[PDB]
């Protein structure tokens, strides 16, 4: 199933980077196609991909790579497998990446991400409950 | 290419209505607008109304009570109408698509309208 | 006051360590080796291979990620380039993808004006020259620069604000510390004349403060209060005065500052 | 050994994330050294910290995102030219590197091809030697 | 709205020479410093043809011999060199404000 916890961090840093870079190729290839002039829609999609796909890979890569690091930090400390591991992990990763914006933006981004992971965890829990029936 | 084609009646009876349909092709009415311009021989080119690029209309103040310009995006048609025509309304009616800087770049062939009996 | 008091202890501890005889000597020794390390590798940098290899790894594309280009290094770089360098139903839905749009009308017009224009080419020019030149003038109250770039509508708003400051005898001396996110947000047609404009956004770090003209003490803001403001610019190009040396046609129709938040 | 390599996506994900973190750490450290030399004199503590962080968070993402795209394209190309070739060797990895560097600088010209394709192939050569030595 | 007075009402010049047609807007037709003065050409049996837009920009496919100048309230159209083909009726059209208004027209001929 899942690889060892102190080593999946590389697989989540690179698996999220691949999700953002490919996700930023379709997003910015389409966005760059719509924008550019009539005779340069294919050059404007290549230019938009090259400029913005790496950036989205890093944005995804560090969020999905820090969330995995804090997930192993919580798991190796809390020593359980409850779905509050991803709640606390999502709490610290949203406030770590928003640390330059002050101690009020860090708090708001921590609460936002923890609540955001609450909805995701809740949807999964409700999904299996319906599937049980 | 871009092409505006009009289908209206000549020889309109006095105090009757005039209806030109400007079937456009090569462009979509959602991204472009169509001015409606008239050219009398004794009064020269004059602007009647417009179907703005967004889809709202605006008319000349001297004709606003008579004009009615409506479009239909799906059929690529713009409809023009005047409620009442007198002898001074005999002219040639053009639909002119406008582009950047309101440049009436493409024009319809013109509908030579006569108002008599 | 726990955070503020701890910050003072942390700042003082670093200040004591930085000013410590052992710490200062270690920093000087480390700095001295840095000068020697650069000097030792200095002949390598002079090699033609290093210029090409550095132009492959960096190429100057790292400017997308931030940085402020100082006014002197901004004018020299510009004049250098200008001297040598710059001198069924699914098929129907697929057909609508390739159809002309308001964004395509705007971008095609600016391509008519300059055959070299593209979103990538202008975003590079915005990021390296235009946005830093305008933001730096905006925070420092440089109306000579903003007269060229701003239209009569956004400049008259600016020069009316600069008249309020002159009434209270303060002058703006701000700073730009980092500019990020320089992008063409949108390309719209200003109705009802269909004036093609580019909406440009950015996020600049900046220190906003005003000093009394007579004395020079603080009159607003703080000398260390960094703000992460967002700027919206509306750009259009004039077909005349496209041979202008500074603006080369480009003009700012709207300039809005918003979304200012603290940063560090 | 380490780095589970059961599939081709685990190669594509462990490799992209190990080189992304090498770009971040190297780029961040290279920026931090640069940001300590660009501190204006007589600046307060909040600006000196801001000055260094601005260089860390510009060279960090720049080399991290550039090393991650090269590790994506390499792993996609390496896996692709393993399937057609039917096996993996050091030569197949080197060819996946030089071809990755060429596609990296497609728009830059032909002189950038050689420099880029030589560096990426050399980096794969170092990786292929480190891979054999560690395993 | 804006009354575009166009002079001269008629003009006759020989082939290869420069023919200048003037327009004089009652008000200023500038928005954001761009003067919205379009120039049109009309052969007797055809719709008007856009020559110049935004006071200087050639229409799509318009020959380079048609030059638009002027700003503020005084504008000009220069045909140089003038060919035998471009004898027609020339109009100036302001696109600043509604209603759009056209000039009186200038009949341009051959000597
Ligand atoms: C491994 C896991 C380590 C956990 C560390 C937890 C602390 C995280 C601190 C934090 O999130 O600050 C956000 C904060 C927000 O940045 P921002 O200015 O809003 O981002 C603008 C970027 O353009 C936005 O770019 P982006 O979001 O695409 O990229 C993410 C961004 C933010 O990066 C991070 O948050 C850390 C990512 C993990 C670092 C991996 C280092 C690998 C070391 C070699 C192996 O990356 C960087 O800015 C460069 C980071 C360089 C790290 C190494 C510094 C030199 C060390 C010598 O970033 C910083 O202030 C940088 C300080 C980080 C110091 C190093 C911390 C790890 C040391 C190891
Ligand atoms: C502007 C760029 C600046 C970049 C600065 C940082 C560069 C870092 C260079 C690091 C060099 C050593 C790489 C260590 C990688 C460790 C990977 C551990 C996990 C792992 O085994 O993933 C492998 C992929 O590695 C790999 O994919 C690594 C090889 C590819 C590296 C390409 C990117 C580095 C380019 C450096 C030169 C830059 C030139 C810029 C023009 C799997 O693969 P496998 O071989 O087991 O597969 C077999 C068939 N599935």
């Amino acid at each position: 199933s899942r690889d060892p916890c102190p080593i999946v961090i590389l697989n989540d840093f690179g698996g999220a980077f691949a999700m953002g870079a490919i996700g930023g190729v379709v997003w910015h290839g389409i966005k760059g196609f719509r924008n550019s002039p009539l005779g340069e829609r294919g050059s404007g999609a290549m230019s938009a991909i090259k400029a913005r796909a790496p950036v989205l890979g890093g944005n995804f890569g560090v969020w999905g790579g820090l969330f995995s690091t804090f997930d192993c930090a919580v798991k190796a400390v809390r020593k359980r497998e409850d779905p509050w591991n991803a709640i606390i992990a999502g709490f610290f990763t949203g406030g770590a990446l928003a640390v330059r914006g002050g101690w009020r933006h860090t708090r708001n981004s921590s609460i936002t991400c923890a609540c955001l992971l609450g909805v995701i965890e809740g949807v999964g829990l409700m999904f299996q409950r319906y599937a049980a029936w | 290419q871009v092409q505006l084609k009009q289908s209206g009646p000549g020889l309109v009876q006095p105090s009757q209505s005039l209806s030109i349909t400007c079937t456009v092709s090569g462009f979509s009415l959602t991204t472009y607008g169509v001015h409606w311009v008239r050219q009398s021989p004794g009064k020269g080119l004059e602007w009647l109304g417009v179907m703005w690029r967004g889809g709202s209309t605006d008319f000349n103040a001297a004709f606003m009570s008579r004009l009615s310009i409506t479009k239909d995006n799906s059929k690529s048609q713009v409809f023009f109408k005047m409620n009442s025509l007198q002898a001074d309304d005999t002219a040639i009616y053009y639909c002119a698509r406008y582009g950047n800087y309101d440049a009436m770049d493409y024009w319809g062939q013109g509908t030579s309208v006569t108002v008599s009996s | 006051k726990t955070l503020k008091k701890t910050g003072e202890t942390m700042e003082h501890i670093a200040t004591k360590a930085w000013e410590s005889e052992l710490g200062k000597n270690t920093r000087k020794a480390a700095a001295a080796t840095a000068k020697k390390l650069d000097e030792s590798f200095e002949p390598v940098r002079q090699t033609k291979i290093y210029k090409e290899v550095s132009e492959v790894i960096d190429d100057g594309e790292s400017s997308r990620y931030g940085g402020f280009i100082t006014k002197e290094q901004r004018r020299l770089k510009r004049e250098r380039d200008l001297a040598s360098g710059k001198r069924r139903k699914i098929t129907n839905k697929v057909g609508g993808f390739f159809a002309e749009t308001e964004s395509s009308r705007v971008y095609s017009q600016f391509k008519l004006m300059d055959p070299t224009f593209s979103n990538e080419s202008f975003t590079r020019h915005l990021r390296e020259y235009i946005v830093p030149e305008i933001l730096e003038a905006y925070v420092k109250g440089d109306v000579k620069v903003l007269k060229k770039w701003f239209s009569e509508a956004p400049f008259n708003v600016y020069a009316a604000q600069q008249k309020i400051f002159k009434e209270q005898d303060v002058y703006a001396d701000g700073r730009i510390l980092d500019i990020r996110g320089v992008e063409i947000v949108s390309a719209k047609l200003l109705a009802p004349q269909d004036i093609p404009v580019l909406v440009v956004g950015c996020r600049a770090q900046e220190i906003n403060l005003y000093r009394k003209k007579k004395t020079g003490e603080i009159a607003a803001g703080d000398e260390a209060n960094i703000l992460m403001s967002s700027y919206a610019m509306v750009f259009t190009r004039d077909p005349e005065q496209i041979d202008d040396d500074e603006t080369e046609g480009w003009k700012i129709l709207e300039f809005v500052r918003g979304g200012s938040r603290q940063f560090t | 050994g380490l780095i589970p390599s059961r599939g081709w996506t685990d190669d594509l994900c462990y490799g992209t994330g190990a080189v992304y973190l090498l770009g971040l750490g190297i780029g961040g450290f290279s920026g931090m050294m640069q940001g300590l030399q660009n501190i204006p004199p007589n600046s307060p503590g909040k600006l000196q910290l801001n000055t260094v962080l601005n260089h860390i968070t510009k060279r960090g993402p720049f080399l991290g995102n550039n090393a991650g795209i090269l590790a994506l394209s390499y792993n996609i190309i390496n896996s692709t030219i393993d399937a057609l070739r039917g096996k993996h060797d050091t030569a197949g990895s080197i060819g996946a590197g030089a071809l990755t560097g060429a596609l990296f600088k497609s728009s830059k010209g032909l002189k950038p091809m050689g420099y880029s394709s030589a560096m990426v192939a050399a980096a794969c050569a170092v990786w292929c030697s480190v891979k054999k030595r560690l395993l | 709205d804006i009354v575009l007075t166009q002079s001269p009402a008629s003009l006759a010049v020989s082939l290869g020479q420069r023919a200048t047609i003037s327009c004089r807007a009652s008000e200023s037709v500038d928005i954001y410093g761009i003067s919205f003065m379009n120039w049109f050409q009309q052969k007797p049996g055809q719709p008007p043809k856009l020559l110049i837009y935004a006071t200087s920009n050639q229409g799509s496919g318009v020959p380079a011999r048609f030059s638009g100048s002027g700003s503020g309230t005084d504008f000009s159209l220069n045909i140089h060199p003038m060919e035998e083909d471009d004898t027609a009726m020339y109009f100036c059209q302001q696109s600043k404000e509604v209603p759009r208004t056209f000039g009186g027209g200038t009949k341009l001929e051959i000597k």
